């Protein structure tokens, strides 16, 4: 009985361990494209048509 | 005759016809009333108010304690197949269908979803990287083979190289913009098919704020009923005062003279 | 989190597929373009012998009108890199939140139901308990008109 | 098999408190230098919140 | 019954492995890059000078 | 009754269909299964790499 509901927990843990993994992995991508351009393209890219 | 006063109010629909049916309504209920009165004694009268008011409050404490068992229920509970169809009974509105209430997905589960996707576009990404490099590689191996095989030192040979790298260069470039519109294409056709969505929870977020003012609309009346209530509480212990006040000064003094 | 940090992590996301799509589509470009590249160069690699006996005044005319034709591709495609693709591509973040807001959105009418069913019940019973007090309040009325007849 | 079984339910629980007091203490730590980080220098860029901007 | 409740147990160890491979994966992979863009800024630039022949 | 009680438990456990991750309803064993194939294909996207 005890080993059914560790099953369940242990399911959920593994879900959170994902989900940080892609969100680590996302912004590590993010931070590498950044290097390999200029910062003005960049802010074209993310902020461009907000600045009067 | 209240409630079709509140629904009026709630439902902007000012609908100019409906005065006339409302004093022939307030007229009956005074015949109506008044006949009570004439009918039964005021004791009887009073303890049959006092009973009615006995059952609203019942009922208010039974629906708290449902309504708070229900936020207090939360679903591990499996499907008991109890049994016997009497009636109908679908639902207290009339009928329920609805319950797929499924546990509305939290936040948290489908933010989890979106950073998964945006994974996959990384993942392509380096996919493309490593094939533009192959082709890079590939296609600086083909210029240098047709560059050596125009290098017999005739002045006609240096342009005829020239104009190569240029009909080259033009040829990449055109494959460039191809490419990039191509893909803005494929851009606002993914924009567009989605617009649709768009609007419509466009109407949801109206819906919500419509809605939103109409929970507001109902607050506001539910203060002003409130405030109404209390008021017509003092006023029947002025009117007790005054009939009362009435036979004191006025009635009780007659036998004398 | 406080619907701040919520949006905050919404528009994070947004940032990252920006940055990600961005630079997928750069080199999906850059890609398509380079194959394009080789096969023409694969194409054209024979002909190149049988062109060296043109007159040099032909070759000197054509370098230059194809020096002045990717000028052309060149300013279209910048702009088009530069000016259409960074919006759509903004456009297309936005819509990743469209799950998430809706979802929301589902959860909040769902919300707003409730209160709006408590609110009734409440209007209806503090309404029966008007009509209980209005009743009271004519019956002192006519007690009062009997005294004085 | 009772000893068996309980040796499964250890097995499973020092993966879980691997998962959660090594694993994902690493990795939430790593975000967070990366998101203000990433905060920092688009603040510097940009005079303000990037985050403003999108509002 | 008892033998179907391991094999959970053994697939759940099984893609955790996989998921933290996964990260590994791609710690390595982006720590090359960038190896390889401080060594590539040097190449590119040669070979578009071509385009300066003039006298 | 030991017995009996063991083989409901498991047999409940493989059954069951909860929202575990998004929007979709599944079993654990079907979105373990997912999960799987995912990082199954996440490393052979950079395996060809």
């Amino acid at each position: 009985l005890k080993t059914d509901e560790e099953l369940a927990r242990s399911f959920r843990q593994i879900l959170d361990l994902s989900f940080k993994v892609n969100k680590e992995i996302s912004l590590q991508s993010q931070k590498a494209v950044e290097e390999t351009c200029e910062s003005a393209l960049v802010r074209q890219w993310y902020f461009d048509g907000s600045l009067p | 005759f209240l409630r079709s006063l509140h629904d009026d109010s709630i439902s902007s629909s000012v609908h100019p016809g409906k005065e006339d049916l409302r004093s022939l309504s307030h007229q009956q209920w005074m015949s109506m009333a008044e006949k009570v009165w004439n009918t039964h004694t005021p004791n009887h009268i009073l303890a049959a108010l006092e009973r009615l008011t006995l059952n609203s409050t019942q009922e208010l404490k039974k629906l708290q304690f449902s309504q708070a068992a229900d936020l207090s229920k939360g679903p591990s509970c499996q499907l008991k197949e109890f049994s016997e169809p009497i009636t109908q009974s679908r639902s207290c509105n009339e009928s329920t269908h609805l319950d797929p209430q499924e546990t509305l997905p939290s936040f948290h589960s489908l933010i989890q979803e979106g950073w998964a996707n945006s994974v996959k576009v990384s993942s392509e990404l380096r996919r493309v990287q490593s094939q533009a490099q192959a082709l890079s590689e590939h296609l600086a191996e083909r210029i240098q083979e047709i560059h050596k095989k125009l290098s017999d030192g005739s002045e006609v040979s240096v342009l005829t190289r020239a104009a190569f790298d240029a009909e080259l260069r033009c040829v990449i470039l055109r494959g460039c913009r191809d490419a990039l519109m191509q893909e803005c294409r494929m851009l606002q056709e993914e924009a567009a098919g989605k617009k649709q969505e768009m609007k419509l929870l466009q109407q949801q977020q109206q819906n919500i704020q419509e809605a939103c003012l109409l929970l507001d609309k109902k607050q506001k009346h539910i203060q002003i009923l409130i405030k109404g209530n209390s008021s017509s509480k003092s006023q029947i212990r002025r009117s007790s005062v005054e009939a009362q006040k009435y036979v004191q000064d006025k009635l009780l003094p007659w036998p004398q003279e | 989190g406080t619907t701040e940090d919520k949006c905050k992590e919404m528009m994070r996301l947004q940032l990252a597929y920006i940055c990600a799509k961005h630079k997928l589509i750069q080199m999906k470009a850059k890609s398509a373009s380079l194959k394009v590249g080789l096969q023409w160069a694969e194409n054209n690699a024979s002909v190149v012998q049988d062109k060296a006996s043109q007159k040099e005044e032909n070759l000197k005319v054509r370098i230059t009108s194809l020096k002045n034709e990717t000028l052309q591709i060149e300013n279209h495609t910048n702009s088009i890199s530069n000016e259409k693709l960074p919006g759509l591509v903004r456009d297309n973040a936005q819509l990743l939140n469209m799950p998430i807001v809706k979802g929301d959105y589902d959860l909040q009418m769902a919300h707003q139901t409730s209160c709006s069913s408590r609110q009734d019940l409440v209007c209806d019973h503090l309404m029966k308990q008007k009509a209980s007090f209005e009743l009271l309040q004519l019956g002192y009325e006519l007690e009062l008109r009997k005294h004085r007849d | 098999k009772a000893k068996f079984e309980s040796e499964v339910l250890t097995r499973l629980r020092n993966m879980r408190h691997k998962i959660k007091r090594e694993d994902l203490v690493s990795i939430e730590k790593i975000i967070a230098d990366r998101e203000r980080e990433w905060e920092r220098k688009w603040e510097k860029i940009l005079g303000k919140c990037p985050f403003s901007l999108l509002k | 019954a008892l033998m179907r409740m391991e094999s959970l147990e053994a697939e759940m160890e099984e893609v955790t492995e996989q998921i933290l491979t996964w990260r590994e994966q791609q710690k390595t992979a982006f720590q090359m890059n960038s190896d390889a863009n401080s060594s590539c800024i040097t190449a590119q630039t040669s070979y578009l000078s071509i385009e300066n022949l003039h006298p | 009754e030991t017995s009996e009680n063991i083989v409901d438990v498991v047999r409940e456990r493989h059954q069951s269909k909860e929202k575990w991750a998004g929007s979709t309803i599944s079993t654990l064993c079907e979105k373990m299964k997912e999960l799987r194939q995912s990082y199954e294909a996440f490393q052979q996207s950079s395996l060809q790499d």
